[PDB]
């Protein structure tokens, strides 16, 4: 159902968007979305479980 | 283009205020141009002042 409420389809406006929300009023640029993306939840730097 | 884009980005703002989003959104726009831009520029520059100069002779009424 969730799928069906989707717009969306790449990765790539997927990433547009997410990228937008954490930074409102912002253009699309793709290598600073994979950039923020992967400093959030992949990079070693910005994230620690412990 | 950048005003295409700002055109959609403006269209829905997200309520932001910051006006460092404002000046720098904004002067990204317009890259750069150098190398050429800088002597060309220079060139036009000085052709301006040059027929300013040549102008300024030939004086009737600016007698001093």
């Amino acid at each position: 159902e969730t799928l069906r409420v989707d717009p969306t389809n790449d990765r790539l406006s997927a990433l547009v968007e997410i990228y937008r929300m954490m930074r409102p009023g912002e253009p699309p640029t793709r290598e600073a979305a994979e950039s923020l993306f992967e400093n959030l939840f992949f990079s070693e730097d910005r994230y620690d479980l412990s | 283009a950048a005003a295409q884009v700002l055109s959609s980005v403006e269209s829905e703002i997200g309520r932001t205020t910051d006006p460092v989003r404002m000046y720098m959104r904004e002067m990204g726009t317009v890259e750069l141009l150098t190398r050429e831009g800088e002597i060309d520029i220079a060139k036009r520059i000085e052709d301006g002042i040059n027929q300013v100069q040549c102008s300024v002779a030939e004086y009737p009424e600016a007698i001093t």
